[PDB]
Formats: structure tokens, C-alpha cells, sequence
């Protein structure tokens, strides 16, 4: 029954949400620590903040002379990695993120790098600070963890059996990847959308989608997975769209060509320029495979959301049909 | 006719046999008969048992004594070696330089190794009697755990195993202590209790992991069995070993004097391996191991390197003579070609995969001695000073670059004079190699 099991993997670069679909779909169907996690997530994205208040090449003003007091409570623990949470560092932090220029530069946080989810913690402040509510499905799945080992999940729905291989996206974990480039069905690669506009912390020169767009280059042409046919999960929809609609920054900051770019003619309340950018890195990936084409890959985008569920469960829905029809080996 | 070509087919298949046991020699005579990956035929093996050795006086005797001599001794020391290890339920994996490695129950489940442990504290005093009749002590690293066994490469399989245990045994060899045994815990737990053993090595090897040291249907048969005849020995020796001649003379061997020998290393991969629990035991490593070997072996058969004949492939490491079959110095040159288009071979398998792997060089020119060391299993081998030296040249050389003996060529440039290296004979300061230009 070795076939029957669909074993999968996802690849991409660091960031890229892997981690969190699949803990949004393990919840869509199949603790303290967990808290504990939530808070942290916390604490760094404040930390972060503040610091980059500072530390940042153009110097952003602070709302009132009062908060520096704060500020240097927050810097003094800046480099405690002491696991610390008093009600008055979480009345602090929230006497922060009231002030106009903690906004600003957590509006200006594409300039250096800060956890995703941190706006979202950000408002979750007033009810952590009693510590005892029981964490929501979006609390979980808002969650920041790292993952360098790679990791199997079990999987079982319509009375057959999948597994899911997540992997890290850092360069150091680059090299495990080999470890299961064997026997398995399908690829989901997984590539942060709205990460368009970050770079990476690995090397701080190099955009985020850059480094994924080469990537998976690299794994589509790889000489060992040629008969496989990635599936394309490009995650952070969502966040896409609302920094299109901010219009503080747009592709042409990094890509030029989606200015010349013109929407497709597959389009699905909307906005053109949202539309065009997911069909955009869609049409990218699928001219990397293309020209990369061997007649024996191919390649299905199909847009997903992690912190949504409908979109989760209906392209779920679409990559299963096309892992069964995969199976049979047609 | 039936009958003739029956036996003819039935010694072919035997003098296979004598290497590569039968229960992978039938995957691949399966194979042959009708892919993501190169394929490999590891399997998974437990309760092994592994016995290392090492002449720990080699270098106080290659010098003395001439390549043939030493070759003489070496072959009746090893022929006793391989009947006494055959007597004793054990199969030799390989000959290295001097280093002679068996394991205990690879085919099927079997223990009690401390028998040939004793067996090899009888044969080593036997070894040391004939010789007085030089120092030629040995050292015994013995360890137990888990394997995984099968052959890599498109040319000259052998039988091999890799593990993480493997490479614990080949530690505790290398620890030292002459004449003594290294029975480190694995097998004290494993064989008994009773034994009467010391407390152990006090500190020689690295501090590190706390090794804890205390009619038309048999044509086509034997036309199977010829084409894995030309893959695994080489021609001539072949033809000798197919009919009479076999056991009566003992050693086969010749001299040449216009040699040259090409060592090549791949040191980062002990980094690379991780015996998991996702990938199966290291099995995917291996895969990739066995694809780079392919690679070099499928580099290797193309016309433009038609002299030079890989002989023995040491865990990453390739060994490679030339001018042994004379059919003027463009040999050498070649073989500068074989390690330039080995360095970029390993280069692309590089950019292929997603890590980082340097190749280790060390060429040398001299006279050797070549020829068959074990009758029972055909391993054609080469001896002589330059044989140690072109060793001690890839041991002690600089990742990523290749070194030279001394110039006698001008084709393709070189740089790199002031190295001044001590070696092991004597200090020597020649050039390092680039490439063309
Ligand atoms: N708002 C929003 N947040 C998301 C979305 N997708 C993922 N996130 C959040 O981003 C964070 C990063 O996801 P994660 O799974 O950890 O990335 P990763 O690729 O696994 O991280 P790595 O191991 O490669 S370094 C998660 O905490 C998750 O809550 C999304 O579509 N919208
Ligand atoms: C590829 C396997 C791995 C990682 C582990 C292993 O068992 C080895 O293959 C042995 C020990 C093993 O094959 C026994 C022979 C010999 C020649 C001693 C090998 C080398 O030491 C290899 O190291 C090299 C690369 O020289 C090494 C140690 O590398
Ligand atoms: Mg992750």
C-alpha cells in the first residue's frame, strides 16, 4: 500500500507559510507551551520595533518624551532573552503602540525585517494581558515558530491516507531537502505573496521572492525531480492585497516588468491591481516552468490564503482531485 | 554443445560469485533482464560486527625493501588473512594501502565476534613470526551496530557498507595501541559478559561523540554473466582468472616504470551525512554518494581518457593509475585532464544540489608494481613508494586545489611553488596545479 499513501513535500524559502498551512489544514480536518509561543511572538515583535525605531537609517520621531522612559525599559531588555512577562511591560508595550510614531515605523517596517503576524499581535495585547483566554483557531494559526528539522504529519481523508513533509526554507536547511527528493507523489510549493516587497535575513541584500523565484527554478530544473509536477500554493494573499490597496508600495519597486505587465484574460468585490499581481507571480512561476518545461512536469497555480479557511478548504479540494488523478499515474 | 556451454556458463558465474554474494547480484541480474535516481542497492543490515587493520610499520618498511618483495610478504600475510577470516564466518569488504576491513553477519544474522577477535590476535602473532623470520605491528578496531551495504559506481563494483558505526570502528582502529584490541561497550553488551577486558584506550583519539572506549536460454545466461564479467575485473585478469591458474600461483603481478597515480578526496561529505529518522537511515546520503560516483565512473569511460584505469574508490575517494597497459608523457597530461574534469564534475553536482563539496588532489609519477593480492577474490592493486607518496600528497594537501610532483611538463600552466610541505619521507617544495591557463 505504498502507493496508496500520497506523500507530499513543500519547498520554498523561509517565511513562506508552509508551517502554517499545514497546521491550518491538520485543524480543517484531521496547551501552555502553545500560550507561551503566542506571547513570545509578542515580545519580538515589539522588541523588534522598537529597536528598529532607532536603529533605522532615516530617524522616525517619537510621539511624546514620556514613552522614552519606555523605550529604555524595552532597550535595556532588548538583549535579555530572559522570559519575562509582568502586567507592566504589557501596560508599557501598550502605551507604545498608541503612540503615532510606533505606527510609523511599523508602517515603515519594510526597511528592515519583523515577523508578519505582529500587527495582529498587536491588537491581541489588551486580552493577553490577563493570560487566561483560551487561544481561537485564528489565534493558532497566527502563530510564529521557525522550523529548521524537516517534519511528517499523517493525513487521512476520503478513506485515504496522505502525509505532508514540511521542510525549512532557510539556506542553512537547503541541504536537507535531498533527504526526500525520492518516491513522493506531488510538490507544493508554497511562496509568501506579499513577502514580494521584504528581503531575506540570511544574507539582508537579497529580496524574499527573489531568492523563492530562484529557488524554485532550481527545484523545477533539478535533475532528480523531473516526472513530479509541482503544485503551486503561492500563500500570503491576503496581506498582498491589502499593501496593493495601501499603495505605499507596488511591484514596480522591485519589478518593472509587471509595470508593462497587462492582466490576463483568466480572471476571477475586487481590485485590477491586486488581480494582475497574483496572476503575475503566477504567470512568473509558470514561465520558469515552461521554459524549463520537459513535457513531464506541469505546473498548477492555484492561489491559497493559510489564515483563511473557504479558500484553504476549496484549494485543498482542487489539489486533491488532481493528486488522485496523479495516482493512477494516467 | 549444451553441456560444454553449461560449464563454461556455470565457472563464469562462479568466478563472479567469488565478490558481490549473491543477494545482490540477483537484483541486478534482475535488472538486467527488463528512474528519478541512479538507483543503488543498499539494503539495511543490524547486528554487525566490524574488524579493521592497519600496519602501523608500513612506513618503516616501504623504504627498506624493494615494491616486489614487499608485495610477496604482503600476499602471503593476506592470502593467510582471507583463508584464516573464511574459516571464521567472516567476508573481506576490501583492500586499502594496508588496511584489511570484515564484518560479522551481513548476509544473514550471526554474532559472537569475539572468535574472530582471538582469530585475529593468532593470525597477527603468526604475521609478526614471519616477518621476523621490521616493525609490523597492527592495531584491531573492532565496533558493532548497524549497516548498510551494496555497491556504487557504473565501473569496478565492490562490495561496500557505509554506517555511522562503520566509520566508529575505523576511530577506534585508528586510536592505536599495537597487538591490543579496541572492544569499546557496543560489543561487551552484545557478546558477553565473562570476557576478561581492561578499562579501556586512556586518551589517544579525538575527545568527540564519547566513543566510550571499554541452447539459446543459456547463451543468453552467459551473455549476462560476460557483460558483468567486463564491468567488474579488468580484461587480462579476467581472462587469467576464467581458466587454469588460478591457486597454483599465487601471485600475479608485474613491474612498469613510467607511472602515474591520481588520488582525489571529497572531505565535506562527512558533513553531510545524518542518520535520521525521516531519511530512512542515511539512504538518501548514500543516493547521493552513489550519484557522484556515477558521475565521475560515466566521466571516466569517455574517449578522451583511454590510459588511465580507476582501480579502488575509498568511501569519497578515487584512485586512479596510469600507464599500466602500454598501447612520450601525454599520459600524464591526461591524467591532469581526468582531475580537471573531475573537479568540475563535482562542481556541477554541486550546484545541483544545494550544499558544498571541494575535491582534494595529489598526482605522483614514478614505477610501480601491479597485480592481484587475493587469489580466492579478484582485487586487482597496485604497490610501491610512490603509491604512499601520492597518499601523503592528497592527505596533506589544501581543498579545492591540486598538487603536483615535480614539473615535467609545460602544456598547461601551474603555480604554487612555495608550499615546502614536510611530508612523511622527507620535506619537498614543489608547485601546486591550476588549470590550462
Ligand atoms: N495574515 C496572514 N498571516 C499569515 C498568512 N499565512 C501565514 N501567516 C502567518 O505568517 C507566519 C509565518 O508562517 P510559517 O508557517 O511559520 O512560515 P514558514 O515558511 O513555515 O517559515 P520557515 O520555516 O520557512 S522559516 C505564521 O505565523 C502565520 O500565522 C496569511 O495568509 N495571512
Ligand atoms: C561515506 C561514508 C562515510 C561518511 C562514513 C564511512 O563509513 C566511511 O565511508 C568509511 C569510514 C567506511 O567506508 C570505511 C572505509 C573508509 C575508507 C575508512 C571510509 C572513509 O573514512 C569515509 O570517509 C572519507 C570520506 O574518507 C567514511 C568515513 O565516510
Ligand atoms: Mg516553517
Amino acid at each position: 500500500v505504498y502507493r496508496a499513501t500520497h506523500r507530499l513535500l513543500l519547498l520554498g524559502a523561509g517565511e513562506s507559510g508552509k508551517s502554517t498551512i499545514v497546521k491550518q489544514m491538520r485543524i480543517l480536518h484531521v496547551k501552555a507551551t502553545k500560550v507561551q509561543d503566542i506571547k513570545n511572538n509578542l515580545k519580538e515583535a515589539i522588541e523588534t520595533i522598537v529597536a528598529a525605531m532607532s536603529n533605522l537609517v532615516p530617524p522616525v520621531e517619537l510621539a511624546n518624551p514620556e514613552n522614552q522612559f519606555r523605550v529604555d525599559y524595552i532597550l535595556s531588555v532588548m538583549n535579555v532573552p530572559d522570559f519575562d512577562f509582568p502586567p507592566e511591560f504589557y501596560e508599557h508595550a501598550k502605551a507604545l503602540w498608541e503612540d503615532e510614531g510606533v505606527r510609523a515605523c511599523y508602517e515603515r517596517s519594510n526597511e528592515y525585517q519583523l515577523i508578519d503576524c505582529a500587527q495582529y499581535f498587536l491588537d491581541k495585547i489588551d486580552v493577553i494581558k490577563q493570560d487566561d483566554y483560551v487561544p481561537s483557531d485564528q489565534d493558532l494559526l497566527r502563530c510564529r515558530v521557525l522550523t529548521s528539522g524537516i517534519f511528517e504529519t499523517k493525513f487521512q481523508v476520503d478513506k485515504v491516507n496522505f502525509h505532508m513533509f514540511d521542510v525549512g526554507g532557510q539556506r542553512d536547511e537547503r541541504r536537507k531537502w535531498i533527504q526526500c527528493f525520492n518516491d513522493v507523489t506531488a510538490i507544493i510549493f508554497v511562496v509568501a505573496s506579499s513577502s514580494y516587497n521584504m528581503v531575506i535575513r540570511e544574507d539582508n541584500q537579497t529580496n524574499r521572492l527573489q531568492e523563492a523565484l530562484n529557488l524554485f527554478k532550481s527545484i523545477w530544473n533539478n535533475r532528480w525531480l523531473r516526472t513530479i509536477s509541482v503544485i503551486l500554493f503561492l500563500n500570503k494573499q491576503d496581506l498582498l492585497a491589502e499593501k496593493v490597496l495601501a499603495g505605499k508600495s507596488k511591484i514596480e519597486d522591485y519589478f518593472p516588468e509587471f509595470a508593462r505587465y497587462t492582466t490576463p484574460e483568466d480572471a476571477t468585490g475586487e481590485d485590477p491591481r491586486v488581480t494582475r499581481a497574483k496572476y503575475f507571480i503566477r504567470d512568473e512561476f509558470l514561465r520558469i516552468s515552461t521554459a524549463s518545461g520537459d513535457g513531464r512536469h506541469y505546473c498548477y497555480p492555484h492561489f491559497t490564503c493559510a489564515v483563511d479557511t473557504e479558500n484553504i478548504r476549496r484549494v485543498f479540494n482542487d489539489c486533491r482531485d488532481i493528486i488522485q488523478r496523479m495516482h493512477l499515474r494516467q | 554443445a549444451r553441456l560444454r556451454l553449461e560449464t563454461e556458463n556455470q565457472r563464469q558465474e562462479r568466478l563472479v560469485l567469488s565478490v558481490l554474494p549473491r543477494f545482490v547480484v540477483l537484483e541486478m541480474i534482475n535488472d538486467m533482464t527488463n528512474h528519478q535516481f541512479h538507483r543503488i542497492y543498499i539494503h539495511r543490515y543490524e547486528n554487525v560486527s566490524i574488524l579493521f587493520a592497519d600496519v602501523k610499520g608500513f612506513t618503516n618498511l616501504s623504504t627498506t625493501l624493494s615494491a616486489q618483495e614487499l608485495v610477496r610478504m604482503l600476499n602471503e600475510l593476506f592470502a593467510r588473512f582471507d583463508r584464516l577470516a573464511h574459516e571464521h564466518h567472516c567476508l573481506r569488504i576490501k583492500i586499502l594501502g594496508d588496511c584489511y576491513y570484515c564484518v560479522s553477519g551481513l548476509p544473514e544474522p550471526r554474532q559472537d565476534h569475539a572468535h574472530c577477535c582471538v582469530e585475529m590476535g593468532l593470525s597477527m602473532i603468526k604475521t609478526i613470526r614471519y616477518v621476523r623470520s621490521h616493525d609490523v605491528d597492527m592495531r584491531i578496531g573492532i565496533h558493532s551496530g548497524s549497516v548498510l551495504c551494496g555497491v556504487l559506481g557504473l565501473r569496478k563494483w565492490q562490495f561496500d557498507v557505509w554506517s555511522w558505526d562503520v566509520d566508529i570502528a575505523n576511530k577506534l582502529e585508528s586510536g592505536g595501541i599495537p597487538g591490543r584490541i579496541h572492544i569499546s561497550k557496543a560489543t561487551l553488551d552484545c557478546l558477553n559478559g565473562d570476557y576478561n577486558v581492561e578499562e579501556g584506550h586512556g586518551k589517544e583519539r579525538n575527545e568527540f561523540l564519547r566513543k566510550h572506549n571499554i541452447i539459446n536460454e543459456m547463451k543468453e545466461l552467459r551473455e549476462h554473466n560476460e557483460n558483468m564479467l567486463r564491468n567488474i575485473l579488468p580484461s587480462h585478469v579476467a581472462r587469467h582468472f576464467l581458466e587454469k591458474d588460478r591457486d597454483n600461483e599465487e601471485l600475479y603481478s608485474q613491474s612498469y616504470d613510467a607511472v602515474g597515480v591520481m588520488f582525489a578526496s571529497i572531505p565535506g561529505f562527512a558533513d553531510f551525512y545524518s542518520q535520521t529518522e525521516m531519511n530512512n537511515q542515511g539512504v538518501e546520503c548514500l543516493r547521493l554518494l552513489n550519484e557522484i560516483i556515477a558521475d565521475f565512473d560515466e566521466l571516466l569511460g569517455e574517449d578522451r581518457f583511454q590510459d588511465i584505469e580507476k582501480i579502488k574508490t575509498i568511501g569519497s575517494t578515487y584512485m586512479a593509475v596510469s600507464g599500466l597497459s602500454p598501447e612520450k608523457w601525454g599520459h600524464l597530461c591526461a591524467l591532469a585532464d581526468f582531475s580537471l574534469a573531475l573537479t568540475e564534475s563535482i562542481q556541477e553536482i554541486n550546484k545541483h544540489s544545494f550544499n558544498n563539496f571541494e575535491l582534494r588532489i595529489g598526482i605522483s609519477h614514478g614505477s610501480v608494481v601491479a597485480g592481484v593480492i587475493g587469489a580466492k577474490k579478484p582485487q586487482y592493486d597496485i604497490w610501491g613508494k610512490t603509491v604512499n607518496l601520492a597518499s601523503r600528497m592528497d592527505s596533506t594537501g589544501v581543498s579545492g586545489r591540486i598538487q603536483v610532483p615535480e614539473e615535467t611538463y609545460l602544456i598547461l600552466k601551474d603555480q604554487g611553488f612555495a608550499f615546502d610541505y614536510r611530508g612523511e619521507i622527507y620535506v619537498k617544495g614543489i608547485s601546486e596545479q591550476e588549470g590550462k591557463i
